Formats: structure tokens, sequence, C-alpha cells
RNA sequence: CCAGGGCUACACACGUGCUACAAUGGCGCAUACAAAGAGAAGCGACCUCGCGAGAGCAAGCGGACCUCAUAAAGUGCGUCGUAGUCCGGAUUGGAGUCUGCAACUCGACUCCAUGAAGUCGGAAUCGCUAGUAAUCGUGGAUCAGAAUGCCACGGUGAAUAC
RNA sequence: UCCUCCUAAAGAGUAACGGAGGAGCACGAAGGUUGGCUAAUCCUGGUCGGACAUCAGGAGGUUAGUGCAAUGGCAUAAGCC
């Protein structure tokens, strides 16, 4: 439904009517967001595939990528590359579904954000999110694994949002109504 | 930690505080009493607290509301 | 089921579950159950959703976990901003109440280091 | 003679004890006794409020009368079902009483919250032969207030000395 | 004994107890073909990831890589699947 939200809102009425801006191909577009896991040199774990395939096969029936190394350079004794991570880059309708389920778990209930979550500061266009707190799980066993959603989820963002950001939409933490 | 029915202020400390707020800004003077209760109304003094052989200055700030004057003066010396 | 935790408090009693939640002990757990109308001898496992919701409201009307933990944290930080005796003993890792450090300060000292 | 501080420090070492590591036990309710004591610059039931340490002109007593003073282990239950746990409380942070002119150095407690280590302890070593060892309460001295120490009293009460 | 560079004078060759290094193998895939792909390094946000493990973005252009020495190669890749 968040894809329908992107198609519907913030675009089609007021800037189309009063003062024209150029292109809906020029306004920023959410491409494939991604999620990665970061396990150690142990090969014997199955928990990584269990959690990633659970988050994928709650709707689908497919498996994540078991990634060894993009760089293929190791400081250990074996330079070839052990399988030490998982990749799921999200895809189209399922991308919008995962983004919507992340919003509908994190946003409407004040559970996670205690203080100012932004502490390490630099400028150039990165939003990785590591919750380290288990937010949702599809099975009836909510939290039995060693991993606590320590995985990173990457959103690429030119973090400026200038016009209506500094007009009305800052970010912060007062749930209000009409 | 003390009684909530009455704070403990020395009379000599009270007359030093009243004379200091009569004068306004003032260089620190040496006070020998460590048994004191401070207040947010009189936060702003630069009064100094004695602990034995050395005398240290104390500049009170906004967050201390009921603390002793002797807490900020370390009586003991460690390496 | 579970409210804001790492491990399942179920298959136990309600006072034990509300002690296993952080920031509420036995007496405040009994106060929570008394203000919620939930009996103590029943189990938090196989409890209905509405009673769990009333328990959630009872926990939320007082100070929650995490918020009281950071409240303790800025209390200790405010003592360190004072730089008083309590802040100095907190920085040195020495007892604050006033007990001895010649012997038997090993809880504040941790394991014994030669 | 004073005002502050130190005798209460803290990378360590040793001695004497207290609390526990649990089911012989932990938490809520009910239940019948003790003996020895002290009390006027005191003991202070009881009225009232508070899930609290506890706040008044409240009677009685200078002591078989009145107070401290509800004895507790135990006995009946309900529950926890061998877990670092409804075991233990160290430490720490909020809100306070009592004392004393004044509890930061540097008193005891209870109201709320967290719950380190601890899974019965190596070499080595200590006490005890009967109302004893163990275990459970109680009082007194110094004391303005502050004992896990000391003195002292009672409850249950062993095993083994060929 | 064999291989690579220089000496060696821009064809080949060319000596010294001249200057430097390697080989006496490996691979039934590390051969053939078809289809596909492109590195080293640097700057940033996140689970012991810390300076370097894995993602995502940008710069860069072969500074990588070649089963093993060195030289000449190699993107139509002979480099990777």
């Amino acid at each position: 439904a968040k894809l329908h939200d992107y198609y519907k809102d913030e675009v089609v009425k007021k800037l189309m009517t009063e003062f024209n801006y150029n292109s809906v191909m020029q306004v920023p577009r959410v491409e494939k967001i991604t999620l990665n896991m970061g396990v150690g040199e142990a090969i014997a774990d199955k928990k990584l595939l269990d959690n990633a395939a659970a988050d994928l096969a709650a709707i689908s029936g497919q498996k994540p990528l078991i990634t060894k190394a993009r760089k293929s350079v190791a400081g250990f004794k074996i330079r070839q590359g052990y399988p030490i991570g998982c990749k799921v880059t999200l895809r189209g309708e399922r991308m919008w579904e995962f983004f919507e389920r992340l919003i509908t778990i994190a946003v409407p209930r004040i559970r996670d954000f205690r203080g100012l979550s932004a502490k390490s500061f630099d400028g150039r266009g990165n939003y990785s999110m590591g919750v380290r707190e288990q937010i949702i799980f599809p099975e009836i066993d909510y939290d039995k694994v060693d991993r606590v959603r320590g995985l990173d989820i990457t959103i690429t963002t030119t973090a400026k949002s200038d016009e209506e950001g500094r007009a009305l939409l800052a970010a912060f933490d007062f749930p209000f109504r009409k | 930690r003390s009684l909530k029915k009455g704070p403990f202020i020395d009379l000599h400390l009270l007359k030093k505080v009243e004379k200091a707020v009569e004068s306004g800004d003032k260089k620190p003077l040496r006070t020998w009493s460590r048994r004191s209760t401070i207040f947010p109304n009189m936060i702003g003094l630069t009064i100094a607290v004695h602990n034995g052989r050395q005398h240290v200055p104390v500049f009170v700030t906004d967050e201390m509301v009921g603390h002793k004057l002797g807490e900020f003066a370390p009586t003991r010396t460690y390496r | 089921a579970r409210i804001a935790g790492i491990n399942i408090p179920d298959h136990k009693h309600a006072v034990i579950a509300l002690t296993s939640i952080y920031g509420v002990g036995k007496t405040r757990s009994k106060a929570i159950l008394a203000a919620a109308g939930i009996a103590e001898d029943v189990k938090i496992s196989e409890l209905s959703e509405g009673q769990i919701d009333t328990l959630r409201d009872e926990v939320a009307k007082f100070v929650v976990e995490g918020d009281l933990r950071r409240e303790i944290s800025m209390s200790i930080k405010r003592l360190m901003d004072l730089g008083c005796y309590r802040g100095l003993r907190h920085r040195r890792g020495l007892p604050v109440r006033g007990q001895r450090t010649k012997t038997n300060a090993r809880t504040r000292k941790g394991p014994r280091k030669p």
C-alpha cells in the first residue's frame, strides 16, 4: 500500500495546478533497499539462513544469498573467502511490503527510540539502520535465536529534506492528531 | 537525607550570603563551615569551602538543589 | 505473552513475570495486579488479550523500563557534573554510601587484581 | 582554648565473625507457651493517619501491678518443583523517619527500583562428650543516636567415644 | 642440467668464480566449448566489523589478477563464474 501512497500523495494536485515543477522522473524514487547480515568465521551456523529465509518465506518460498566476499581479500589464512554473510535486497512489490511492515512496526508504537539516535556524524548520503532489538518475527516463537535483529538495513538518502522538511516535517516524537 | 521539615543553614553563612547579595559580584572569601544547605534562590555564590591544609574555591551551578557545601571540597588526598 | 523483553516470562506466575520485567519488583507488581484486578495465583501464560492490555496500561501509567534506566543514568551523570563526593566515588569505582575500603569493598572493586 | 579534617583512606596480605549458596527451604494467612532482664535529663500500651521508618497536652510505673514484649524456629495450609532460580542479599539511584546545634567525609532503619559474586569451598586448620555441639529467638552494659562484637537468658535438641 | 631479466652495443647471437631470482612440479579440472561478468585502492553510515570480515553509495581505471620466479603479454580479456 506504500507503493500506492508513493503514486498518490505529495505530487499530483498542488504542484501540478499552481506552480509547475518539471518531472515525476526527476523527483526522487525509492530504488531497491537492502538488508545484510554479518556473521563471523564460523561456518556451522544455520541461524542466519533461518532468520533471513523466515523473513523471505513468510510470503515467498525462496532463500537469501549466502555471501562470501565482494572484495575477495582476507586478512586471515584463507584468502579465498568463507561464507560470512547473508544478503536480501528487497524487490518491487515485496520491497514496498517490507518497507510498509517496517514502518507499521517501528513508527506507530513508541518502543525503540529513547534518545537522540544520531551520534556519528558525516555528510555523504547513507542511512543504515541496525535496531539490535527484535521488532517482528513471523513465527509464533517471537525470539529464540541468537540474533536480535542486529542486521543492517540500507536506505540511500540525500538527507536534506529542505523545502517541506524545514517547513513542517522535521522528525520528532510527538504523536498528535487532527 | 536530612529532615524535610527544616533545612540547616548557619547564621554566619546566612549573613555572609545576605551581605554578598547586597554587594553583588564579589571575589571569593574563605568560609570554614562545611555543614550547609543550598537553595535555587541563592544559586550563584562563589564561596569557598575549607578542607584542612588546602582551601579550594567552589562555584555553585544550577543543578545542585540540596547538597552540602562540603561535598565539593575533597577532605582526603589520594595518589 | 511478552511485553518489552528478551525472554518469555510465561509458564510462571504473574508476580514472577512482573518481577522479571525490568523496573518493577514484587510489591509494585502486587500493586499493578491489584489496580488491574488480576489475581496473583493465575499464570501469565494462557491469559486473555484484554487482561494483558490492562496490564500494559498499568505498566504504562507508571515509569516504564528504559526510561527509568536512563533516569538513573542522568542522575549519576548529574552527580558527575557536580563533581561532588558521590561523583568522585562513582568515577573511582569506590563505594558511595560510606562503607570501608580497607577490606570488603569487592563489589565496587570487582574481581581482585594484584 | 578553638574552627575544620583524620582516627572510617586503599593496587594488597592475615585473623575473628555475620549472611547465604537452598526444598531440611523461600513468599502470603492462622496458631500456644518461655526464661533472664531494664526503665524518671526514662520505659512509654493505647487515641488518630499511613501497604512505612513513624508525628501531640495519652494512661500506668520509679517497679510480681505499667511498658519494652507480637517470642521465633515449630505446627496446619496454598504456592514455588531443583533453575543462579518466589534462594541469598552485596552494590547503586530516587522519596523519608528517629537522634543530636548540625548524618558529605562519617549512624541505624523502613517506602520504591536493580539484583555482582555465590552451584557447600585446595593445601591446611578449629570447637565440642549432654541439655553438649548445632540451630532459633530474647534481654542488658557502654549509649544523645548508632552492635553481625561482648556479657547473659531461655526453645528444639543430636551422633560417637571399640 | 633447465627457465626469466640485465650485461648485450634498438635483427639473432654473445663471456666472466658478473649482477639478481626460480625449476626437477601441478591440474580430469586449474583442459575444451558456450553463455555471462570485471578489478587494486580511497572516502562514508551499521551485530563482538576493530584500521582491514559483510552490505549500500561515490571516486578511480587495471595502480588488480594470472597455480608457482622473472620478463613480455592479456578487456575480443589469456583474469572471474
